[PDB]
């Protein structure tokens, strides 16, 4: 009985929110290497902090 | 002006040539072959008084136009 | 004195200017990544990806390939620089990672990525000589070595193909200026 | 006066003069084709009925 | 590299190979020209 | 399949490598051409043989030696053509003063 | 701010026009010439883009719609009310696309990278020159080009692809839909691939070039191997925008009919007309 | 003249003109069949004087 | 003329050879088969003056 | 004369050759598309028979 | 005066000069064939009082 | 005021300014061009009491 | 490998004859055609 | 390898073939004209 | 880097060929006003 | 680069060069006003 | 590898090849002109 608000339109608005949560996530993993950032005031994170830098386990002979 | 032999390997330039030459034989041919005029393999028998001429001028009707009215 | 560049001036976006030689230095594009591995890469076995092609029995090349080898290189100031005499090929994924050049200046062999090689006529016929448009026949003598003549390290790789990389810009002084 | 020919190459000179005499002549007929009506009188009197 | 000896007798070939293209397209010409004048 | 240095040319005939016995500029050009790149090719196939039996390691002894071999049939080929080419140059009377080998 | 290894690459040079005059850094981006003729077109076409919503009938963002002129106007330029604005709005945008074009081949030459990225981009710009320059340019009047607005550039789409009844049969749309396709399916196999060896099970080693290439094998029957997924990947993705080039071209200037009667030739094959 | 033979390969060019020479006359038959004049699986046994021509220029 | 089977592989040629006048035949007979006067399976049976013939000029 | 220093003929003659070959091919089309000098078509009218544009109406 | 061949390159300037005139021309000859004035390769045998001219402004 | 010379060398900004003169005055062209009043290849003979007033 | 000279004579009889014997049934084809329904 | 006496005899055979094609496309030109002339 | 006298010996052509340019200007739209003046 | 002489000596070419190419230009728009004037 | 030899040489044929060029391609009007004048 709600006139506006419709199946389509709540299922964008849920869409947006998870990709928006995405890009965030995304840009998390962008910032493994490179960060933090030099700068003549210190380092700087950007925004969101980036995920720390993974370490490798190589294969142990092969 | 021979001196244009000393400039490029000749069996290349006579490959660049006989692509250049049969390649304009070709386009000359089919533009006459679609032509009204010179289209010889259905009209070649016509004699040259009978073959199509392009119009001088078409006619009109003044309420016929050959476009819909646009906006 | 042993920083590579200073700033070019005290404002915050400003360019950096080597002190040295770049090329050697290893600035702007002639840099590397410094603290990179000094190991060989390995294949899935555990072997060194990387080899000398007379060393591994089972690699030849393809039949409708140019062999490279006892081709002239012809540098970038058209100079011939060398021949081949060696190849090295990847073993994990099959293909010529390096050339290795006997330089006709000196008594110096140098290897010589492939990515810095073009084909005359790109490759369609002649296939006669290599052209290294990077860098001149006297910079050939500058290019690093690597501690062995059968493996090569991670940084070796880095520091190898940095040197040509920087030729671009560096190998006449012309190269860095505009066009206009 | 004959200096003035100095540093020329005399095949060039004429290639050049050859060049502009046959422009000029060509142009100068037409031109005067037109306003002499001359051969529009000469093939009317030879035409036909 | 190419020789005037070879630069001269190849320029004859060259000529002979030439005109008689332009002899056999001019007839060619005037055979389509009789047939159906394009002026 | 094209030959390695005629390329797309040799769709056109243009096919300098095959064995001419007649005097011809074009073959003889190729022929300077391919005698000093296996000729270097040779001196690197022996360069590659001596290093392998400094190492000892018999099955790439085995490869280099018959790498070798094959360079050294392959350098014949062209030795060939240059004597033929050389006898010819010798008596058609528009040929080259240099020696094609 | 800088990555943690950035500045010893920040040299002079590599520039094509201006030398050391705008060879600097503005945050992260460079700037160089082409740097500030994008900026210039940027702001100049982005203004007269608001200038274009303050005098339409609304500030929605959907509904915003600055259009072309009418086709009465042929190649002039006409009244700016009446869709110049449009005509001037062009303009920047061929500047900017063109100036951003340059700027990232300066970028490439000062880190002695490829041109790859700059002539994978002109894909991308022939497409747009396609749309507004080329094909109203056959066409004879600038009013071919589509609206500048983010749904009214659609509603161009739809009547652009019915002026031709059935614009699925357009020979070239079809190829240029099987390259958007089939790049799409390129990518997630490269993307999946990579990640599932550098990202293995918990516990598991780190995967290699050669469980990759296995893998791979296995769902295509062959190797397309490290620098062949590239090209591939650039080959796919380019293609469609050259294909898509190409097929809004031919629709108009030289096919006007409706695209399933140029199937027609396919039926008249001499061996089964 | 016969030393062409020894700048270009026989072997060779004798492959390029039969395949040039197959091509162009398949081309020639092809359109002389989709004609209405030289249809000729059609329309061969129509004599000279039976056979299409195609419209001729008279109009008012 | 055997001579020619030095110049070339015999084997190549008799491939080339026997694979053209396969797709030529092939062409043909469906070229035929498409045609009225020659629908030899529908119409084999009638008579030389009873099959199709094309139309001719109008002559009106 | 010394333009001939700064440019290589070999590429000089290309390139001239193949500007009047560009050239010389749009203005023939460029003509066979109007209607005056279509003249494939209409090359045998007579000058005064041949079309002409339309001029200003006065009205 | 002869010190600009000193700031640039004689050979770049020449060639960006005909570039620019090239184009320059190519243009205002589109300009005037696309126009009703002067489209003269249709109207050109026209006089200078017949040629089209665009309409005035009203009387009033 | 010579010194902006020191700080922008001449040789960069002179090709710089010729390409920004050479596009406004394109620009400037086709906008008179395509006007009613300023279409001069079309109008241009007809003097100033005849050219187009844009009134409404 | 190659071809010799014998063997390049001794392959042609057989060619010919193939060649031969070929166009004689397609002669006999044509003529069958023809009588059956000639297209000239 | 091939001698300048092989080019000529490989001239005369190339020469001979390509007339006698010549000759025989006119001949089929004779037969196509006398069934249903083009001009 | 360009010194100073350098500079100078500049600025008085720029300055000089600005103003000519200007001056130009200033003719063609003394021409223009005069034929079809926009106010 | 270039010496101030050889400067000299180019810049007369391309002075008399832009006058020739002024020169016919003003013959082509002296023809063409004849022919249908503009204004 | 141009010398001042070559290069005058040259300049000889591309100035007189292009004037020859230039004159057939002025009778050409002339013969294009006479036939249908375009004003
Ligand atoms: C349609 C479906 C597919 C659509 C597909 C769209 C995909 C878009 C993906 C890319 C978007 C992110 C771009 C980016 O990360 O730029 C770097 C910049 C700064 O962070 P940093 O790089 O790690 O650190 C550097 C900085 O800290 C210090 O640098 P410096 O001192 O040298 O320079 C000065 C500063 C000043 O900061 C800024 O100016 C930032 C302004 C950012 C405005 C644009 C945000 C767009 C968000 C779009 C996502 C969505 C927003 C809703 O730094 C800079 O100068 C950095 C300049 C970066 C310029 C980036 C311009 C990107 C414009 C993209 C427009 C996309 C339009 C679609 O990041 C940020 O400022 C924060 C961005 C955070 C990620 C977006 C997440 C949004 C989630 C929803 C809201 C969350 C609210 C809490
Ligand atoms: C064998 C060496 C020569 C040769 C030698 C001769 C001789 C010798 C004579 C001819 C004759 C003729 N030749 Mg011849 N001819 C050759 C190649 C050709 C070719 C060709 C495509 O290459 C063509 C079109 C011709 C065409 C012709 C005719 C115009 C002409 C009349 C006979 C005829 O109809 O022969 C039909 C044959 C063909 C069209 C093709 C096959 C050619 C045959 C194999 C050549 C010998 C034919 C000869 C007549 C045989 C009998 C005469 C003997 C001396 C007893 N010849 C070869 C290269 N030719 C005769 C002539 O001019 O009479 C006035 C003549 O006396
Ligand atoms: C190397 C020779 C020189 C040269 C030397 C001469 C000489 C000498 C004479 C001419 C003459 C003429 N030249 Mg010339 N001329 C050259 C190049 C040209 C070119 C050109 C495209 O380069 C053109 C258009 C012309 C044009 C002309 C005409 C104006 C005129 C009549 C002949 C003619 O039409 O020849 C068209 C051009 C050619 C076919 C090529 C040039 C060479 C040929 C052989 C013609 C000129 C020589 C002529 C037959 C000599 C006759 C005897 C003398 C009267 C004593 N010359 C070359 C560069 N020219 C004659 C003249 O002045 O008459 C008033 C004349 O006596
Ligand atoms: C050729 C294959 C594909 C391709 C490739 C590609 N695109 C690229 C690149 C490459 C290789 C880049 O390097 C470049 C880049 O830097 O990406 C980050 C880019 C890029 N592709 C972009 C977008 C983009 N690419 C698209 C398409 C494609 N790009 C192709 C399918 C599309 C489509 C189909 O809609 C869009 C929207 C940008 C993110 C970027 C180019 C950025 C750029 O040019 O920046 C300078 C200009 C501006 C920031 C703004 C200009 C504003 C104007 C002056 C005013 C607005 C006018 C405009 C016409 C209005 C349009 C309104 C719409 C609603 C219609
Ligand atoms: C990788 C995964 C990413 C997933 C991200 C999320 C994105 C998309 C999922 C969207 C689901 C949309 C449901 C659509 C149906 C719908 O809306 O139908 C409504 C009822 O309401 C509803 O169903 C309410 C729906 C609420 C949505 C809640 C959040 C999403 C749920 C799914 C999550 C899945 C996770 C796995 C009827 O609408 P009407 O117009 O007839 O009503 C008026 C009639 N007069
Ligand atoms: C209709 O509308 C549109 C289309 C728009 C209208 C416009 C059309 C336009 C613009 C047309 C332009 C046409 C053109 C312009 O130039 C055309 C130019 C044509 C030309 C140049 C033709 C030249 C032909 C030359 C030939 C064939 C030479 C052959 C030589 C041969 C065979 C000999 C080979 C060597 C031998 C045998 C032996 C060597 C021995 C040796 C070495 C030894 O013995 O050692
Ligand atoms: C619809 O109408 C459109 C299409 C629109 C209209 C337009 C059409 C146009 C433009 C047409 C152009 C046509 C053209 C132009 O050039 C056509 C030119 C055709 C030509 C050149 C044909 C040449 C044929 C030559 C042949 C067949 C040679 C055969 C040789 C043979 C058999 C002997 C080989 C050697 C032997 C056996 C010896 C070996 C010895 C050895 C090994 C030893 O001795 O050891
Ligand atoms: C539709 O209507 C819209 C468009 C919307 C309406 C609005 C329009 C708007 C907003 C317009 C704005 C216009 C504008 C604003 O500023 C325009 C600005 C114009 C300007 C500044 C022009 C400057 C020109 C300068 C020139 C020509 C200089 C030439 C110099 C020369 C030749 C000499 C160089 C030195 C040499 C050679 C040294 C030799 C010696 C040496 C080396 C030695 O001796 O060593
Ligand atoms: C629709 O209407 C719209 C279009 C909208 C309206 C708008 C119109 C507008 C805005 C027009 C703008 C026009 C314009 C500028 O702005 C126009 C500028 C024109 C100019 C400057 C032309 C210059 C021409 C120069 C030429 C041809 C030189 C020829 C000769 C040379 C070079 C020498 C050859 C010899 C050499 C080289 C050897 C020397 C010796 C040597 C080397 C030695 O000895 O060493
Ligand atoms: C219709 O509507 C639109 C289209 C819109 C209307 C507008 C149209 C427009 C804008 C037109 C512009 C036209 C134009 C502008 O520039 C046109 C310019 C034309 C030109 C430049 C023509 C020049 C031709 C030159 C030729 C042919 C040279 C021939 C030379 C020969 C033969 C000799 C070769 C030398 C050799 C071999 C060397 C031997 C020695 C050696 C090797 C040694 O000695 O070493
Ligand atoms: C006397 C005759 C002697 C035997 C002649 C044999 C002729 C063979 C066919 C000639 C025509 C082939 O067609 C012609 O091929 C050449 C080959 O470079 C092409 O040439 C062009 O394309 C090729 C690739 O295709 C490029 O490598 C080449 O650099 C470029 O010039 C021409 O664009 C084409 O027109
Ligand atoms: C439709 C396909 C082609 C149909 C045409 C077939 C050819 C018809 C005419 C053939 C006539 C005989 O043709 C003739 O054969 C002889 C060998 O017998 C060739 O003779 C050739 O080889 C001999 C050596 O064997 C050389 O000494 C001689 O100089 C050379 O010409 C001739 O060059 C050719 O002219």
């Amino acid at each position: 009985m709600m006139e506006y608000i419709d199946g389509a339109q709540i299922a964008l608005y849920a869409f947006w929110l998870f990709f928006f949560g995405l890009i965030i996530y995304l840009r998390r993993e962008d910032k493994r290497e490179g960060y933090p950032l030099e700068s003549p005031q210190g380092p700087r994170d950007g925004w969101p902090k980036g995920a720390p830098k993974k370490t490798y386990v190589h294969r142990d002979h092969g | 002006m021979h001196r244009i032999w000393l400039m490029y390997d000749p069996r290349r330039v006579m490959v660049a040539l006989v692509g250049f030459l049969a390649v304009l034989a070709l386009v000359i041919h089919f533009v006459l072959l679609s032509s009204q005029r010179y289209s010889w393999i259905e009209n070649g028998t016509l004699g040259a008084d009978q073959a199509p001429v392009g119009a001088s001028a078409p006619a009109a009707a003044a309420e016929m136009s050959p476009l819909p009215p646009g906006r | 004195s042993d920083v590579k560049f200073v700033p070019a001036d005290n404002y915050n976006g400003s360019p950096i200017i080597p002190t040295g030689n770049p090329m050697i230095d290893g600035v702007g594009p002639a840099s590397w990544a410094e603290d990179r591995r000094d190991e060989p890469d390995l294949t899935y076995h555990g072997s060194h990806k990387i080899v000398p092609m007379r060393l591994d029995p089972t690699f030849s090349i393809a039949k409708g390939d140019p062999d490279p080898r006892g081709l002239p290189v012809i540098a970038a100031d058209k100079q011939v620089a060398g021949t081949v005499v060696e190849l090295w090929v990847n073993r994990s994924e099959p293909q010529v990672s390096y050339y290795e050049v006997q330089l006709a200046s000196g008594e110096r062999r140098v290897l010589l990525p492939t990515g810095y090689v073009q084909w005359p006529n790109f490759g369609l016929w002649g296939n006669d000589k290599l052209l290294v448009k990077s860098i001149t026949a006297a910079q050939f003598a500058n290019v690093p070595a690597t501690k062995r003549d059968d493996q090569i390290t991670l940084l070796e790789e880095d520091k190898i193909c940095a040197y040509y990389a920087g030729g671009h810009m560096y190998a006449f002084a012309e190269r860095s200026q505009p066009i206009i | 006066m004959h200096r003035i020919w100095m540093g020329t190459d005399p095949h060039i000179i004429m290639s050049a003069l050859g060049s502009f005499l046959v422009g000029a002549v060509l142009v100068m007929h037409i031109w005067a084709y037109g306003q002499f009506n001359w051969p529009a009188t000469l093939k009317a009197k030879y035409a036909t009925p | 590299g190419m020789t005037e000896e070879e630069a001269r007798r190849f320029h004859g070939y060259m000529v002979t190979g030439t005109l008689g293209y332009v002899v056999v397209a001019s007839v060619a010409h005037f055979l389509a020209w009789s047939w159906r004048p394009w002026f | 399949s094209v030959p390695v240095n005629d390329g797309i040319w040799a769709w056109y005939g243009i096919d300098d490598d095959r064995p001419m016995a007649a005097w011809s500029r074009f073959h003889a050009t190729r022929c300077v051409e391919q005698l000093a790149i296996n000729r270097a090719r040779v001196g690197a196939a022996e360069w590659a043989l001596a290093d392998v039996q400094a190492r000892g390691i018999v099955p790439c002894i085995a490869k280099a030696a018959a790498h070798l071999a094959r360079a050294r049939a392959e350098l014949a080929d062209w030795e060939a053509q240059g004597h033929r080419l050389e006898a010819a140059r010798k008596v058609t009377p528009g040929a080259w003063t240099t020696p094609v080998i | 701010a800088m990555l943690s290894f950035e500045k010893k690459y920040r040299v002079r040079g590599g520039t094509l026009i201006g030398g050391d005059l705008f060879d600097f850094w503005f945050g992260p981006f460079y700037v160089g010439f082409f740097g500030v003729t994008t900026i210039f077109f940027v702001t100049l076409g982005t203004l007269l883009c608001v200038w274009g919503a303050a005098m339409g009938p609304t500030w929605n963002l959907w509904q915003i719609n600055i259009a072309p002129p009418d086709l009465k106007y042929g190649l002039g330029l006409a009244p700016l009310r009446e869709g110049g604005l449009w005509q001037i709005i062009t303009l920047c945008a061929l500047g900017a696309f063109g100036s951003w074009a340059l700027r990232q081949a300066e970028i490439a030459r000062k880190l002695g990278m490829g041109m790859h990225i700059p002539w994978a981009y002109g894909g991308a710009i022939l497409a747009y020159t396609t749309l507004v320059v080329i094909r109203p340019f056959l066409l004879g009047a600038w009013g071919h080009g589509f609206p500048y607005g983010i749904f009214s550039h659609l509603d161009w789409v739809s009547n652009v692809g019915y002026q031709y009844l059935h614009f699925h049969y357009n020979p070239a749309h079809m190829i240029a839909v099987t390259f958007f396709f089939t790049n799409c399916l390129a990518l997630a196999m490269h993307g999946s691939l990579i990640l599932s060896v550098t990202n293995p099970p918990k516990g598991t080693p780190t995967g290699t070039s050669e469980q990759e290439n296995v893998f791979f094998r296995d769902l295509l029957g062959y190797s397309i191997g490290a620098i062949g997924i590239h090209r591939l990947g650039l080959f796919l993705a380019v293609g469609a925008a050259v294909w898509s080039a190409i097929c809004i071209v031919i629709s108009g200037p030289f096919w006007t009919q409706g695209w399933p009667e140029w199937w027609n030739w396919w039926l008249n094959l001499p061996i089964w007309k």
